[PDB]
């Protein structure tokens, strides 16, 4: 058995947002499906559950007021819906099938993939790249003021591959990310090769290829 | 605040064994309800490791025990695979609903002191009116690592984004922080440097306009 | 997990249950599952600590109830417990005495105790 989650969603405050969890191959109606989430950097929190030949479901005295989960038997989905976002809310949310059919006395043994959900106000915006200038040297690309994540970073469009680090981005007080990526080459080979970085922003369908020159 | 309430932190060496604790009240712990364990390794879903106090689904060097108001995961033979988040979940009576535990995270420990490099703002940045300076930090374990901007050798505090560190393909550690400047700021200064510190010992960089 | 361990986690908070009523102070699943439905339905009426402690209890001993059931190839949805004023029914010829609730769940549990030993039907 598998539980498969929609993508991930970016909303800004105030909308809603559904996250879906399909199964492939089990009798998902007897067994429970739990709702958890989980924000960067904290733990699980246990939002809620549902047996769906039941139809009856159970949420978290936190979550109360803001969340409905639903089940369709027929396509053996789960959906948790949550009305009102709000920035605390940015978080990956995780569907789980219970070990035994119908109780979490004994946990929950399929979890899904997750799905991120992040609110924000910021608008899908590229990134704006300027080139790090250089026995070893090192060049590079900043990758600045983009949203929201995220962004691919090649080199010579993936014929180097040998030194390069692809730093995690910041979330600058702007609302908006930036990232570096570095590599390290011989300094001898400054004068003859050609180093570019390649930067592929999905969201925003930018893509940058920067020349990194001494 | 979490129901149940876990160590933040455990470190051990490889083939040591590990105890994470799981405590609460009576009305999770105590009166018969079982403490379930789940692993998260770095970027997964969680995985059900123990449920009801001390089955498996599982290596045997895991196990569980439950006493009181407590209940313990022990690993032995601490492996480099076990690093990761461990979660312990039970049903609160009171509130009615299988919460978690704050999480442990697990590490398995050769210390390094960090390469730092910085990079000066772009001429074409400041073209666009922006100054960022970066200071990438990489090949350092442990994680703990603190970063400390300096302008003329003053401490700069304001426009100042550093990231935690985050674990390398080489099962090490690498960071990067950002010092945001208008162009004028950036050529007032005859110095910018950034100082890494790590396990005492620090990592100073310097550019100049 | 075993149905065997199943028997035995649903026995020990049987136990549990009966011991914490103590403290204060029918044959097939079905049947226990719709005796437990009706028993929540009454605590409900009467929220305390150890009432509102009890029914949520009784909401895990029925999904074990269930579990149980689903073992033995056999189903019997959730009951939905009464047909539904209930503080008439309550005060006259029936519960709303706390005490004499929690009396009659203990005795209703302490039935399904030996019932459950027996293997009953579904």
């Amino acid at each position: 058995v598998q539980l498969v989650q929609s993508g991930a969603e970016v909303k800004k405050p105030g909308s809603s947002v559904k996250v879906s969890c399909k199964a492939s191959g089990g009798t998902f109606s007897s067994y429970a499906i739990s709702w958890v989430r989980q924000a960067p950097g904290q733990g699980l929190e246990w939002m809620g559950g549902i047996i769906p030949i039941f139809g009856t479901a159970n949420y978290a005295q936190k979550f109360q007021g803001r969340v409905t989960i639903t089940a369709d038997e027929s396509t053996s989905t789960a959906y948790m819906e949550l009305s009102s976002l709000r920035s605390e809310d940015t978080a990956v949310y995780y569907c789980a099938r219970s070990q035994v059919p119908s109780s979490y006395y004994y946990g929950m043994d399929v979890w899904g993939q997750g799905t991120m959900v992040t609110v924000s106000s910021a608008s899908t915006k590229g990134p704006s790249v300027f080139p790090l200038a250089p026995g070893t040297a090192a060049l590079g690309c900043l990758v600045k003021d983009y949203f929201p994540e995220p962004v691919t970073v090649s080199w010579n469009s993936g014929a180097l591959t040998s030194g390069v680090h692809t730093f995690p981005a910041v979330l600058q007080s702007s609302g908006l990310y930036s990232l570096s990526s570095v590599v390290t080459v011989p300094s001898s080979s400054l004068g003859t090769q050609t180093y570019i970085c390649n930067v592929n922003h999905k969201p925003s369908n930018t893509k940058v290829d920067k020349k990194v020159e001494p | 605040q979490s129901v149940l309430t876990q160590p933040p932190s455990v470190s051990g060496a490889p083939g040591q064994r590990v105890t994470i604790s799981c405590t609460g009240g009576n009305s999770n712990i105590g009166a018969g309800y079982h403490v379930h364990w789940y692993q998260q390794l770095p970027g997964a879903a969680p995985k059900l490791l123990i449920y009801g106090d001390t089955n498996r689904p599982v290596p045997d060097r895991f196990s569980g025990s439950q006493s009181g108001t407590s209940a313990s995961l022990a690993i032995t033979g601490l492996q480099a695979d076990d690093e990761a988040d461990y979660y312990c979940q039970s049903y609160d009576r009171s509130r009615g609903g299988w919460f978690f535990g704050g999480g442990t995270q697990l590490t398995v420990l050769p210390k390094a002191a960090p390469s730092v490099t910085l990079f000066p703002p772009s001429s074409e940045e400041l073209q666009a009116n922006k100054a960022t300076l970066v200071c990438l930090v990489s090949d350092f374990y442990p994680g703990a690592v603190t970063v400390a901007w300096k302008a003329d050798g003053s401490p700069v505090k304001v426009g100042v984004e550093t990231t935690k560190p985050s674990k390398q393909s080489n099962n090490k550690y690498a960071a990067s922080s950002y010092l945001s400047l208008t162009p004028e700021q950036w050529k007032s200064h005859r110095s910018y440097s950034c100082r890494v510190t790590h396990e005492g010992s620090t990592v100073e960089k310097t550019v100049a306009p | 997990v075993p149905i065997q361990k199943v028997q035995d986690d649903t026995k020990t908070l049987i136990k549990t249950i009966v011991t914490r009523i103590n403290d204060i102070s029918i044959l097939t699943l079905s049947k226990m599952d719709q005796t437990l439905a009706v028993y929540q339905q009454i605590l409900t009426s009467m929220p305390s600590r150890n009432v509102i402690q009890i029914s949520n209890d009784l909401e895990n001993l029925r999904d074990l109830l269930h579990v149980l059931a689903f073992s033995k190839s056999c189903h019997l949805p959730e009951a939905s417990g009464l047909e539904t004023s209930l503080g008439g029914v309550l005060e006259a010829s029936g519960y709303s005495t706390e005490v004499v609730a929690l009396s009659r769940l203990q005795g209703s549990l302490q039935d399904m105790l030996w019932q459950l030993d027996l293997s009953p039907g579904c």
